[PDB]
């Protein structure tokens, strides 16, 4: 405690009552005559305690502190996940204990638990004597770690898993559970330290908190000053110990990278930081202008903030950021490393699904990973090949069992939104579509969580390319028959993507007959034109229903109509039994006291928008007002808003 | 058994994770099926503009073909914690509110 | 949020606590000891009670209490507009009895003795002075008269501009003779009396001279601040809005952000316009901005938007009652 070391790289004074030693190997840094009043042995620990001063990062003293800006470096291939490299790596013979340090570090990156163990043992076994001692208790602290994630994958692996991950999947023998539980059947870290000889004890002091259960609690109860409302700054000094924990716990390979409360700690950091850059961007344009300030928030997005972003964060994290913390206001640095890291990830999730060489303990740390990272790149500007490439291993080799049918979809138009369709990109669609449609041919269907299927992607596509026509679709339905009932469907359900020839030859397997077929057509295939004959046929229906005079069937028409998608004046005389097709037939005469505002929640955009442009205009903006002043809803005032206003 | 009650305003729903023994129209008899919501306001559509919540009938684990929905015949509601009778529950949950669903199990929000 | 809408349990305790805060308060600064450390951590959690105090239901006595040890023993590094704005908040649950009227006007006759050295003028940081303080009696009792002010108000000179300025400021609470005499020694000359008088309710209406009066203030201001290389304008602009004013000269005077807004709302460049400014109108001007046409369609987006992004209450509010 002689000196504060400042995470800026200065150094002040703090207690320390003697001679200021620091101050004088400063001033002998920035001379050179000076320097030279020394002996030659003298000279040689100068010249080693510069280079090491300079490797760390410490700059001068806080009186003399010029030009400090400060920017971060990892050396380390384990955070840039460059795992073919750490592959290579590990095949190759070792020169002293540090390679074997390393190499062990890299096998627990890599899944490979029981080697990692055997190897950290070997390190044990070799490294007692004599200055090393750092090594052996590194080696000691590692083991220990990875004992407890091999347990806690056993109990979470036993049960919760087995198929409902796929297979019983016992990721270790019996026999060597059996022998980890045997060699560490009292182990106790609490006394690691205190049994090490009295000169590492005083020499390595600082390593003491690496042998207790928690040792980021200074941290976390630092973070509350992200909190203050009250108009270096705290955002650069967290920032900055952020950085610094990540580079010692990374550079230094140590194993509790991979652990709960490390991931706790950064996802709260990195959270906080981004709130209150928001805040303070709405406060400044509360006050100074509504775009004095630029409207630009002030955190700059770099390389290692994705990384740590894409590591750390599940997506249900990354969704409340993005509710809470709008980002597309938020820009990022630099472009073509982070698109490098993409295609890394791209390739290595293809290299794991195709060569079947599935590590069960690796793909659960990965997968994560891989999925955040798709994810958020959608902020990012991908060039064609690189997002061509991801493309591909998003669609065809990601596991189905953790990204399904909908889910991709999400992702991929996630990706669309700031890179738009080029060809390639279009034609790995089409592509991945003839693969599906051939697949269909059966006890086969699809499985998706959020209710979107093919037929979207075939929505996209002509949403983004209206005069595309899948030839290799095509001729699947030219050779197509009426026994194969579900490839109608299918190819139904791609309606317009298909050839006008393919067309007429397809509408041969389907034709409507009742109401029921032509909802249900309209519904799945697509009908959207509206000959007489079918509004004959609702007029049938609805005739039925005026002499007979519960699900939804005369709302649908009556929308239908209000949309002009049915012209004719019959509908006139279906007025009286269902007030919504009142409303949407009549509204001059509707009566406003039977309207209930439930209803302006089902309707999209279109319909709203169709709704604002007419004049009804008035009495919705009464009711929604009223809403809106009776009980704070977010959705009433968003439509009010929106389209209304 | 009540204490899982959710109510979701956004699209005027109830979240309650209970089994439907409906009776589809025309003597048709479904065991213990469930309903399944989603929210998406930003879909690509044609004429079928009457829709941000699209919703999926989940029979026995299966995604059930729909032809002609019009099962008004309820339901003997099963809370699948411990095989609890919550039909009258459900029944008044259901006059209380307009929409056409009021009771789903999950709710899937594509926003 | 909107907190005064919360259910509040327990009043009698808060207002023993309250009444113990303000008993501490004199102890600690009218016997002469004030414990310098003990100071500083205590005034914090004095003022934050004072502060939120607005919300509880008070009795005559605790509320007297409180008010005494608020207005007179607090430490003046609390200013006067500080002190009114407590004040105000006190008197929102607790509309004002006649003894804590007693005890204001007390106050301001000690402020009124202090305004006798010619070296003595309230530094409030808001802009809220002393003057405020009368209006806030008169917006509860109409027939209300100081007999103690106007005997400072006959037994005074023309020697003592001071003593004549801070009457000025106070007029509506003199009695009819004290008014008399103070008119006698003072105009209506220059522009803080002008708005002093238009305040309190003298000039009914603007006349000519006060039109020159403006006129040469803005050729001054623009002579001496702009071509040389804040309220005020401000007010002249709201003036000239609200029809009060019928001269076209002014409109040669367009500087103020806000003066080219109110003025030339068709030219003015509405990326300028902050949307703070909006939480300081009255109701009858927001409507009249409601009325025009040129403003509405900038000021209505400029709503949606504090409204979508920022977490104020007040946005909404102001939307939804006037522009929509």
């Amino acid at each position: 405690y002689d000196y504060h070391f400042e995470v800026n790289g200065t150094v002040v004074r703090h207690k320390n009552k003697g001679f200021g030693y620091m101050e004088r190997f400063f001033e002998l840094k920035e001379s050179c005559d000076e320097r030279s009043k020394l002996s030659k042995k003298q000279y040689e620990r100068f010249n080693a305690l510069f280079n090491f001063f300079e490797k760390n990062g410490v700059i001068c003293m806080a009186k003399d502190a010029g030009t400090l800006n400060t920017s971060i470096e990892i050396n380390s291939l384990a955070y840039h996940g460059k795992y073919d490299v750490m592959k290579k790596f590990i095949e190759e013979q070792s020169v002293s204990i540090e390679d074997d340090y390393k190499k062990a570090f890299f096998l627990a990156c890599l899944g490979r638990w029981e080697e990692s163990y055997d190897l950290y043992s070997n390190i044990i076994l070799n490294s007692i004597d004599e200055s090393n001692g750092c090594v052996y208790y590194l080696s000691q602290i590692n083991r220990y770690r990875i004992y407890q994630s091999i347990t806690q994958a056993v109990t979470q692996f036993n049960g919760l898993g087995l198929l409902t991950f796929g297979r019983h999947y016992k990721p270790f023998t019996d026999e060597f559970l059996a022998r980890i539980e045997r060699e560490m059947t009292n182990f106790n870290i609490d006394d690691l330290f205190n049994g090490m000889p009295f000169e590492f004890q005083k020499k390595y002091k600082i390593l003491e908190f690496l042998s207790d259960n928690q040792f980021l609690y200074d941290d976390t109860v630092k973070l509350f000053e992200l909190t203050n409302k009250v108009r270096m700054s705290s955002d650069i000094v967290v920032l900055l110990r952020l950085y610094d924990n990540l580079r010692f716990l990374y550079e230094n390979c140590l194993w509790s990278v991979s652990f709960h409360e490390f991931h706790q700690y950064i996802r709260n950091s990195m959270s906080l930081l981004i709130e209150k850059a928001e805040y303070e961007r709405t406060r400044d344009i509360d006050e100074l202008g509504f775009s004095f300030f630029g409207k630009k928030s002030g955190f700059f997005m770099e390389y290692y903030d994705f990384v740590n972003i894409s590591r750390h964060f599940k997506i249900d994290d990354i969704k409340n950021l993005e509710r809470s913390c709008s980002i597309d206001k938020i820009r990022f640095g630099e472009q073509e490393k982070i698109e490098e890291y993409l295609v890394g990830i791209a390739e290595e999730i293809t290299k794991q699904f195709s060569a079947n060489g599935m590590n069960v303990v690796f793909y659960t740390q990965f997968i994560s990973e891989a999925k955040a990272a798709l994810y958020f790149a959608k902020y990012v500007k991908l060039s064609e090949e690189g997002l061509g490439k991801i493309v591909k291993a998003l669609l065809f080799y990601f596991p189905e069992r953790d990204l399904d049918i909908g889910k991709r979809y999400v992702w991929l138009e996630r990706l669309t939104k700031c890179n738009e369709l080029p060809k390639s990109i279009i034609s790995i669609i089409d592509d991945f579509l003839v693969l599906q449609a051939e697949k269909h041919i059966q006890n086969y269907s699809e499985v998706s969580s959020n209710g979107l299927y093919s037929r979207d992607y075939g929505a996209l596509i002509k949403h983004f390319e209206k005069n595309f026509i899948s030839k290799r679709l095509s001729e699947i339905t030219l050779c197509l028959t009426q026994d194969k009932q579900k490839q109608i469907d299918f190819l139904f359900k791609l309606l317009p993507l298909l050839s006008t020839n393919a067309k007429s030859h397809l509408l041969s397997f389907k034709s409507v007959e009742n109401i029921n077929d032509l909802m249900n057509g309209i519904r799945i295939g697509l009908i959207d034109e509206f000959t007489p004959e079918h509004e004959e046929l609702i007029i049938e229906y609805l005739e039925t229903r005026k002499v007979n005079y519960s699900n939804d069937y005369m709302s649908t028409f009556g929308i239908w109509y209000f949309l002009e998608e049915i012209n004719n004046s019959k509908m006139e005389e279906f007025i009286g039994m269902d007030d919504q097709y009142d409303f949407f037939v009549d509204p001059e005469n509707f009566d406003y006291k039977k309207f209930i505002p439930s209803w302006l929640k089902n309707y999209n955009d279109k319909l709203l928008g169709k709704i604002a442009g007419n004049k009804m205009k008035h009495h919705v903006i009464e009711v929604l007002k009223e809403r809106v002043k009776n009980s704070n809803d977010k959705r009433y005032l968003e439509i009010l808003m929106n389209y209304f206003i | 058994a009540t204490h899982d009650l959710v109510y979701h305003s956004k699209i005027n729903t109830f979240v309650w994770d209970v089994e439907f023994d409906i009776v589809l129209s025309d003597s048709k008899e479904l065991n213990k099926c469930y309903f399944v919501k989603c929210f998406n306001p930003y879909r690509i559509n044609g004429k079928c503009d009457f829709a941000v919540s699209s919703i999926d009938i989940f029979s026995e684990g299966k995604r059930l073909l729909i032809e002609n929905e019009f099962n008004f015949k309820i339901t003997k509601a099963v809370h699948v914690a411990t095989s609890k009778d919550v039909t009258e529950i459900v029944l008044h949950l259901s006059e209380r509110i307009s929409s056409p669903f009021p009771i789903v199990k999950e709710v899937v929000y594509l926003d | 949020c909107s907190i005064d809408k919360i259910r509040f349990g327990e009043q009698e305790k808060i207002e023993e606590y309250l009444v113990g805060i303000a008993e501490e308060i004199t102890k600690q600064f009218s016997a002469n000891g004030m414990n310098v450390v003990f100071y500083t951590q205590f005034i914090s959690e004095a003022k934050a009670a004072l502060y939120f105090a607005k919300y509880v239901k008070l009795s005559e006595e605790g509320l007297g209490k409180i008010v005494k040890a608020l207005l007179f023993y607090f430490p003046e590094r609390l200013d006067i507009g500080k002190r009114y704005v407590w004040l105000e908040r006190l008197t929102k649950c607790n509309e004002l009895p006649k003894s804590i009227i007693s005890i204001i006007d007390d106050f301001l006759v000690l402020q009124a003795e202090k305004h006798i050295d010619q070296n003595y003028s309230e530094v409030s940081s808001n802009g809220l002075y002393s003057r405020d303080y009368g209006a806030l009696i008169k917006h509860f009792e109409k027939n209300f008269i100081s007999k103690r002010l106007s005997e400072i108000t006959l037994c005074l000179t023309q020697d003592k501009q001071k003593q004549i300025d801070f009457l000025f400021k106070l007029l509506p609470l003199l009695s009819t003779n004290a008014k008399s005499h103070l008119l006698s020694f003072k105009s209506v000359e220059n522009i803080n009396d002008l708005m002093n008088g238009i305040r309190i309710g003298l000039i009914d209406e603007f006349t000519p001279e006060h039109e020159e009066l403006i006129i040469e203030y803005l050729e001054t201001r623009k002579v001496n601040y702009i071509v040389e290389k804040n309220d005020y304008m401000s007010t002249f602009g709201i003036w000239y809005f609200l029809e009060e004013i019928n001269n076209s000269k002014m409109e040669e005077f367009i500087m103020d952000d806000q003066y080219d807004f109110f003025v030339d709302p068709e030219n003015f460049d509405y990326k300028k316009f902050i949307p703070s400014w909006l939480k300081n109108y009255n109701d009858k001007l927001l409507g009249k901005i409601a009325g025009n046409k040129h403003m509405k369609h900038h000021v209505i987006e400029v709503l949606k938007e504090r409204v979508k992004n920022s977490n104020d209450k007040r946005y909404l509010e102001i939307l939804m009652n006037y522009f929509i």
